[PDB]
């Protein structure tokens, strides 16, 4: 998972 | 074991504002974004708000932006909402969900999903002022007799009712609010029993309207003789 | 502006599967989640990523997404799985996006409403009002008409009615109708009744009662 990142970028 | 308890939110006055909060427990909080999600009265699911786990970066439906702020503090496992400048079409159900963000190399491409969502909380926006209902016996003036309790002249919505204490549960039928002409709420709540438990077997309907702090009992018994 | 589109209604019989389509442009490349939302309760995550299933959530219930069509299918449909279904994807546009929801209907046989009538109660007429309730139980399909009656009147528009959601158990519908009068209005009458019509039922079926009579 982006570990609890909602958006990247 | 994973839970969610949302607390704040009810009847406000369009212009005002309201703050939801969401207290979570049971999971590790710092790796989980967490999010808003509502549902206006009869009508479907729709995204409001996210919060991203530890870089503090927020995220909103166009719906919703400017006048609705999401904040966390994961040193207290708790996810608010500050809902400002409130709209009749902000009236819904307003869920709190953990969500699950998942590995891409680049963007573009994205699975997000809520994996536990809060009980939900009804935020009513309205001129209307509260007001407790009022609770009646239904009960008839062949071997199947009906029995219930109206709860009438109520605001905002939602009421509860139990039979007996929660002992009894087979053939209960909680009505579906109609509002009525007047601008106030009535339900209605049954149960079928046998005829020849009347007057034998005694039944009372248990009203919780928790919006004006009314909690009633009513007997429901044919009118004596 | 991007969409997810659902059909708004999908009946079954028991036994059989259900199939609950979702679409929108280029779904392909897109990850659905499904969530089943019963009356009254939170939504509920039945399907993750396409066709992953969370644990608690019976194997009878999968995923599936093959084009621009996801797919939610339960197979041998039960009572308890009348509920809304909601597809949920991600776009650029949006953010999170969900479908419209569809509603799932159990298909059973007829059954012919249980009628049953309540006068208002002497402590209501205290306030001046007067409710009168019909309650239609236990029938099967939603389509049912009451009439009101008073002294043989047709009554027109001062009445309303609610009818729960299908039952979880054996998938009927049940409907409370009110008829509202004034005090002075309801005194000024003495037969109150409600007839029904369902095709389940070879006549109409009236309830009555007379004002005052315990």
């Amino acid at each position: 998972n982006t570990n609890g990142s909602w958006h990247i970028n | 074991e994973v839970q969610l308890v949302e607390s704040g939110g009810g009847l406000a006055q369009p212009g005002e504002s309201l703050r939801l909060s969401c207290a979570a427990s049971g999971f590790n909080f710092y790796t989980y974004a967490m999010t808003w999600v509502r549902q206006a009265p009869g009508k479907g699911l729709e995204w409001v708000s996210a919060s991203s786990s530890t870089d503090g970066t927020t995220y909103y439906a166009d719906s919703v932006k400017g006048r609705f702020t999401i904040s966390r503090d994961n040193s207290k496992n708790i996810l608010y909402l500050q809902m400002n400048s409130l709209k009749a079409e902000d009236t819904a159900t307003y869920y709190c969900a953990r969500a699950v963000v998942f590995t891409d190399s680049s963007a573009y491409y994205y699975s997000k999903y809520f994996d536990y969502w809060s009980q939900g909380t009804l935020v009513t926006v309205s001129s209307a002022s509260t007001k407790g209902p009022s609770v009646f016996p239904l009960a008839p003036s062949g071997g199947t007799a009906a029995l219930g309790c109206l709860v009438k002249d109520y605001f905002p919505e939602p009421v509860t009712v139990s039979w007996n204490s929660g002992a009894l549960t087979s053939g209960v039928h909680t009505f579906p609010a109609v509002l009525q002409s007047s601008g106030l709420y009535s339900l209605s709540s049954v149960v079928t029993v046998p005829s020849s438990s009347l007057g034998t077997q005694t039944y009372i309907c248990n009203v919780n309207h928790k919006p004006s702090n009314t909690k009633v009992d009513k007997k429901a018994e044919p009118k004596s003789c | 502006s991007y969409e997810l589109t659902q059909p708004p209604s999908v009946s079954v019989s028991p036994g059989q599967a259900a199939t609950i389509t979702c679409s929108g442009d280029k779904l392909g490349d897109k990850y659905v989640s499904w969530y089943q939302q019963r009356p009254g309760q939170s939504p509920l995550l039945v399907v993750y990523q396409d066709n992953k299933r969370p644990s608690g959530i019976p194997e009878r219930i999968s995923g599936s997404n093959s084009g621009n069509t996801a797919t939610l299918t339960i197979r041998g449909t039960r009572a308890m799985d009348e509920a809304d279904y909601y597809c949920q994807a991600w776009d650029s546009s949006t953010d999170v996006v969900f479908g419209g929801g569809t509603k799932l209907t159990v298909l059973r046989t007829v059954a012919a409403p249980s009628v049953f009538i309540f006068p208002p109660s002497d402590e209501q007429l205290k306030s001046g009002t007067a409710s009168v309730v019909c309650l239609l139980n236990n029938f099967y399909p939603r389509e049912a008409k009451v009439q009101w009656k008073v002294d043989n009147a047709l009554q027109s528009g001062n009445s309303q009615e609610s009818v729960t959601e299908q039952d979880s158990k054996d998938s009927t519908y049940s409907l409370s109708s009110t008829l509202t009068l004034s005090k002075a209005d309801y005194e000024k009458h003495k037969v109150y009744a409600c007839e029904v019509t369902h095709q389940g039922l070879s006549s109409p079926v009236t309830k009555s009662f007379n004002r005052g009579e315990c």
